[PDB]
RNA sequence: GGCCAGGUAGCUCAGUCGGUAUGAGCGUCCGCCUGAAAAGCGGAAGGUCGGCGGUUCGAUCCCGCCCCUGG
């Protein structure tokens, strides 16, 4: 995760040691973090709580017996000679805990205000408060235990609790890991203010703990990419000791539940300055600490009590028995610190951030550690993280710092922790914003965010500092400067662009074909690209169908859709069942959109080094790696296809429906198609066409198959087309009509052909034998009385004769006609109407 | 009397967007380039600067083709249409694309799982911050008409540097967020064979669902995708 | 900036007519020969106030045209005397219209920009010129086939290429009876935008089509393109998931009624509740009262937080009745 | 069989042209203006020189 | 990931810890009624109670695994 929490009033205390009395409102600290760049998702103000809203003692406590769950009976100590008598539901507490009671007269959040009544036979004079009452926290199962020695009976509540403070909720971006901490943000404040800023990780704030000799035996194995690990003890602690309310608060307010002095030590550092800690248990190690890669099979109980499956990329901390931890993910409960620890050894360490990233999202660990340590963390301050832990836990705990400190820092060690320099023109940030900054802008703000600046005539030499590992290159600076400045200066300039060539011809196909079906009565709806689960089986496709050949998902969103959708039909009926399902039953949707259909299992290209362009080779391997992804135009129609209306009754949908839809795609990419009986699931095969450009097979049409309708729960009739757009050709004609002014010949001729012929075929006869004089040719009847043999039809065609110089004879015409009565003879077998 | 014989028809409002979105584009000299859903993972991911086993690669989920470790996904936005433009186009370029994007987030009424993205692609020389902003003014304009206000505050992206996000104002009237945008990386541009020190570019892409969503006031995104004609109808035949 | 909205309207107005059935031609701007004499209009008819040319190429056509259709029932009249008898032609061009005698305004200096009140001063010199739309049919409006012999051209798909334009523009129309020549008198709409008169539309008069030699039963549509405002709606529509309830309603109104008045009687009064509303029947008789009618209208009622009971319909039904006979003086059949 | 119930339709060829051509200015940031047929001879002779 | 809690007719839901879900409202069908409808009155149909197995003479109900949602 990427979420940083913290209070209002510890974020303006670290800034306001640099920056004495600096304070801003809520909505203007929202606003300049917003303005630099770090999203604020929440700012959440506690309380607030009005009236007599104390801090009391619990001393004494009668069990109210007989209940549906344990009641008691309190006497609560709120500073003054009265001892009030509350009664409470919770458990969690006895006769001397510091607790916060709201007396009858306060308002707690929410609106409540609190009043004496007559509960469980007995008087409440008022409630003792938990923190999601108090709008502290968001704990309700008991309710809020002060610490010992968190305030008096009697002390104002609000001020105890703090509750005029505000949290931010922030969400941090990946490349700005020194930002998960009050150190970071601080610095970030600073800099957007203008401000003089002190690191609460200086030697100045954290003052170096003596170096007197090794704190414990430790071997690191370098090629575990351990860039820091530091120990140093701390004995004698307090086992009875708790830590300040101070320090339980503000952990509370980060999203940290406090436990011990010796954790919450290293929590509230952790918080503060960015680098993990962690504390182990020194009684429980068993000789030398080693960090090396786990081995195969290797397993690790980790501190929460679950043993976890390691792997040889994972990095350990073991000694002679055991697995201390999970290198910068969690601790294990061999060395995790107890009720009874008396000996702590704290340890630092910077650990590979590649080598965190991977174990912890194996191991589905994103704890606390591993997402700072997967962003990086500041190599710098690991000493003075530690030795600001040990002297926050002697002081807290009783114990005594020791003087003894190991610290491996590589090999050989490293001494300066600083990224390369960068060499940057002084004036890029003004030519990638478009601005002209003030002389020194870019200078001055790289030394703000803590980079060294070295003039060398107009080229600048710029040395990050060790928490900045995101700034690499001249554009990484670039962003600084621009954030910094405010990208609300940058002006609105329109770019030089050059003349285009507008759309493709199939962008504008699409186009055309969206507009024409729409406006033939057809909605059009987005296909979902994931297939319906055991949708060709519905279908009942044989097994090596081409369309079952599709590409799996490995994490869909629903299990049992993983495949890519080979066709459109299957989204589109779905958008069907749910149109009819909910009253709408006479619909016609249309989809234009790609399929994916892989010629092959699924091959993968291996990593091509990303500093070059990759060669014409390797761009025409990644290529056919890939499934071809054609373009689709489909459609699917249910139900009345005319509407009824005062004309009449409306007219069912037909298939002849869906080969009209095909006629006016055709229409509208302005190329001839042709239709012939076909049989292709799911369709009907006594009404199923295929649609051939040519000689080429673009797409089928017509009624659904009856048994695929009821396996699929569709309307009855249910009728659909799909073609594949691609496997049309792009057509651009060129008409050059010449109008004939000589009148035409009107003529029909009526055809007996048998039943399985069809009509364009007859059609298509009758004009190669009828010659350049045809002008027009449609068929107005067809007839199948018994007059007319069995399995056979009459058709009639109405016929326009015209000659471009000439005024025709009707002997000239049926010249014409003859001669396509004869080639309708040869060709589809007609006999001329007796 | 009705005379209407015809069912009434519709084109898909978020079809009718990136048509006006394109044509706004092409007014202005930009082309419409393609590309494909599925995306191997050099072009989705390690041509746009993501770094490996990092965070900005892994906090963002993908849908991963089978087998595993396939380098084989869906497309988690159409960003890696700019490495196929730089790579098979001649300099300058001026682009935008439309399509399909592919997100692990659950369908509510503001979330959608596949949603449509509209990618812009400037590379030329001497292009600043300045023209991204004049660039996403111009495109705000179109959608939200004349009083469209703009706001850019920093953000990170893994292709970008600087990176930044758009926000709008056209509540009843606050800033909300629009889409990103930045500088394109000169490591994306190294990864395709332009020099940095010649050619700079910005990029940026806005959902068209979230666009929408707020130019309408429309309440459930999921009536946008579901494909319910009551959805569909209102907004007429388009065109 | 790309295309204006008018410019946009006016391809889509032309791409939803050409896939209608209508055939684009380019209108002439020369009046035929005394084309409004064969209309029979009026001595005082604004469209008699023409401009007229010094020098036509014909002595007996030189004034401009005030509308598109004599443009257009001549090429009509070219088809049908060709063979081409059924046949449906529309065109959007401008048309010009002057509100004067032909004022002309003194030469402006050339060595200097006019000002704006020059500029002002020679536009009111010039006709105003508005973008019509116009359409005209004849014949088979629907062509014979195999489904059955096809529907002569009638007055009601004049009207379906008004509601074509008006889907076009993306606005409501609503049709009013009314007489203007050369239309039927009893065949003919007005067009209405709101409240603005935008054109007409229906069958053309019987005496017109025998004078001009047109067909019989010659329809047309003319509509002013400025006169119908752009709109570019935004609507944000919300599907309720709950059932709808189904219903349908008789009313008996005077023959004169227009059945959309009717309708829009129902819907006021029926509510938000009402999802859909169709008339699916016309019906006369002696059931009825003489001189008038009975309407059958298809009611979708649907909440968008609840499943209706049938008495939640029925009372959003009765309120429609009450609407109805309120607005139309509807009665209930019985 | 036949299935277009609905007559054959065109727009104009010279319509389309024109169309083809705006289209081919706007793609390069032109625009598209607007001009009355009968105009002022300020503006068809006068104006122009 | 956690133990819960949801998945039930065409839609939105209620309800059952072993042999009928006498399921509701709306949706579908039939009769009376109407020229044809609707309402009204009177009636019907339709769920394999998320999937796959196990227990049992029998599973919506009990057990296991799994898929899809909210905390
Ligand atoms: N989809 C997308 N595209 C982008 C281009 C630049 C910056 C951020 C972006 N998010
Ligand atoms: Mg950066
Ligand atoms: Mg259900
Ligand atoms: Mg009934
Ligand atoms: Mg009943
Ligand atoms: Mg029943």
């Amino acid at each position: 995760s990427n979420a940083m929490r913290l209070p209002y009033s510890w974020l303006r205390e670290v800034v306001a040691v640099g920056a004495s009395g600096w304070d801003v409102t809520p909505g203007e600290l929202e606003q300049t973090l917003l303005r630099i760049g770090h999203e604020v998702e929440e700012v959440i103000p506690l309380g607030p709580v009005d009236g007599p809203v104390t801090v009391g003692r619990v001393a004494d406590i009668e069990e109210l017996t007989g209940y549906k769950k344990p009641i008691r009976a309190c006497a609560v100590d709120i500073g003054d000679r009265q001892y009030r008598e509350i009664i409470c539901g919770a458990t969690n507490f006895a006769v001397g805990d510091l607790v916060v009671v709201a007396l009858p007269g306060a308002t707690l959040p929410g609106g409540f205000t609190i009043s004496a009544r007559k509960a469980y036979g007995r008087n409440s004079d008022g409630m003792i408060c938990s923190a999601a009452e108090l709008n502290l926290g968001a704990d309700h199962s008991g309710i809020l235990v002060l610490p010992p020695g968190a305030a008096e009976p009697g002390a104002d509540g609000a001020g105890v609790l703090g509750l005029d403070d505000v949290v931010f909720h922030l969400a941090i971006t990946p490349d700005r890991g020194y930002c998960m901490s009050v150190r970071g943000l601080a610095r970030e404040l600073a800099c957007a203010y203008d401000l003089d800023f002190v690191d609460p990780a200086s030697n100045s704030r954290v003052p170096p703990l003596p170096i007197e000799g090794p704190a414990w035996p430790l071997t690191v194995q370098p090629e575990t990419g351990v860039r820091r690990f530091a120990l140093r003890p701390v004995i004698g602690i307090d086992p009875a000791a708790v830590s300040p309310w101070w320090l339980q608060r503000r952990l509370l307010l980060c999203g940290i539940r406090a436990t011990c002095p010796a954790v919450d030590v290293t929590n509230y550092v952790m918080l503060e300055l960015g680098h993990p800690m962690h504390a182990h248990d020194r009684n429980r190690i068993s000789g030398t600490l080693g960090v090396r890669f786990a081995r195969s099979g290797e397993t690790a109980v980790t501190l929460d009590g679950i043993e976890r499956k390691l792997d040889t990329a994972d990095v350990l901390i073991v000694d002679d028995a055991a697995t201390a931890a999970i290198g910068g993910v969690m601790g294990a409960a061999s060395t995790e610190v107890r009720a009874d620890s008396t000996d702590v050894l704290l340890e630092a360490a910077i650990w590979d951030p590649a080598a965190v990233s991977r174990t912890q999202r194996r191991l589905h660990l994103p704890s606390e550690a591993a997402r700072r340590y997967e962003r990086t963390v500041d190599p710098a301050i690991s000493v003075a993280a530690l030795d600001r832990c040990a002297r926050l836990l002697a002081d807290i705990a009783g114990g005594e710092v020791s003087p003894t400190l190991t610290d491996w820092r590589g090999d050989p060690p490293c001494d300066d922790w600083s990224p390369p320099p960068i060499r940057m023109g002084v004036d890029v940030p003004d030519r990638i914003a478009g601005v002209a900054y003030p002389q020194g802008t870019t200078a001055r703000r790289l030394a703000q965010i803590g980079a060294v600046v070295t003039h060398d005539g107009d080229t600048l030499t710029v040395t990050p500092p060790s928490w900045r590992p995101d700034l690499r290159q001249p554009a990484d600076l670039v962003e600084e400067v621009l954030r910094l400045e405010g990208l609300e200066v940058i002006p609105s300039v329109l770019p030089p662009a050059p003349a285009g060539r507008g759309l493709t011809a199939g962008q504008q196909r699409r186009r055309t074909i969206g507009r024409s079906l729409a406006l033939s009565g057809y909605v059009e709806i987005l296909p979902t690209p994931f297939l319906p689960a055991g949708v060709f089986d519905l279908w009942g496709l044989e097994a090596d169908d081409s369309r079952r050949m599709t590409t799996r998902v490995l994490n869909p969103l629903e299990a049992d859709r993983p495949q890519l959708a080979t066709t459109l039909l299957p989204a589109l009926l779905e958008a069907l069942v749910r149109n009819v399902s909910r009253g709408l039953v006479d619909v016609a949707l249309f989809a234009i959109a790609q399929v994916v259909q892989p010629t092959e299992q699924t091959r993968g290209v291996g990593l091509i080094p990303v500093d070059r362009r990759p060669t014409d080779d390797e761009i025409a391997m990644l290529d056919a790696s890939l499934p071809r992804q054609p373009q689709h135009v489909a459609a699917v129609l249910a139900g009345l296809r005319e509407p009824r209306g005062p004309w009449g009754p409306g007219r069912p949908v037909e298939a002849a429906d869906a080969f009209e839809a095909v006629r006016i795609i055709a229409r509208a990419s302005r190329v001839d198609v042709t239709l012939r009986p076909a049989q292709y699931l799911p369709w009907h095969p006594g009404r199923c066409a295929q649609v051939f450009v040519g000689e080429s097979s673009v797409g089928h049409a017509g009624q659904l198959h009856p048994a695929v309708i009821e396996r699929s729960g569709l309307p009855k009739g249910t009728c659909a087309v799909e073609l594949n757009l691609d496997a049309i050709p792009c057509s651009a004609p060129l008409p050059a009509p010449r109008v004939s002014p000589y009148p035409a010949v009107f003529q029909d001729v009526s055809l007996v052909v048998a039943a399985d012929i069809p009509a364009q075929a007859v059609a298509d006869a009758v004009r190669a034998g009828a010659g350049d004089l045809l002008e027009d040719i449609a068929l107005f009847d067809v007839f199948t009385g018994p007059q007319i043999g069995e399995h056979r039809k009459s058709l009639t065609f109405a016929l326009r004769f015209r000659a471009p110089d000439r005024t025709l004879t009707e002997d000239d015409a049926s010249a014409a006609r003859d001669a396509a009565v004869q080639s309708a003879a040869e060709r589809v077998g007609a006999v001329l109407r007796g | 009397l009705p005379s209407t014989r015809v069912p009434a028809g519709a084109r898909h409002p978020i079809i009718m967007l990136a048509e006006h979105v394109a044509d706004t584009f092409i007014a202005m000299g930009w082309e419409l380039a393609e590309g494909p859903e599925v995306e191997t993972e050099q072009f989705n991911f390690d041509a746009l600067n993501f770094p490996a086993d990092h965070p900005a690669r892994g906090e963002q989920d993908t849908f991963y083709i089978a087998p595993e470790d396939s380098r084989q996904l869906l497309r988690t936005h159409t960003s890696p249409v700019q490495i196929r433009t730089l790579l098979a186009r001649e300099l300058p370029v001026y682009i935008i694309s439309i399509g399909r994007t592919f997100r692990t987030d659950e369908l509510d009424a503001t979330h959608t799982p596949i949603f449509h993205q509209v990618e812009g692609l400037a590379v030329d020389r001497g292009l600043s911050m300045a023209h991204l902003r004049g660039t996403l003014d111009a495109f705000a304009r179109a959608e939200f008409g004349p009083s469209a206000r703009t706001r850019i505050r920093p953000h990170f992206f893994p292709f970008t540097e600087p990176s930044a996000e758009v926000d709008v104002w056209f509540g009843g009237a606050a800033w909300v967020e629009w889409g990103g945008c930045g500088m394109v990386h000169p490591n994306v541009l190294r990864a395709t064979g332009i020099d940095p020190d010649l050619y700079s570019g910005f990029a940026f892409g806005m959902g068209l669902e979230r666009t929408l969503q707020f130019r309408n006031g429309i309440p459930d995104m999921r009536d946008m995708v579901e494909g319910d004609v009551r959805f569909s109808l209102p907004f007429g035949v388009g065109a």
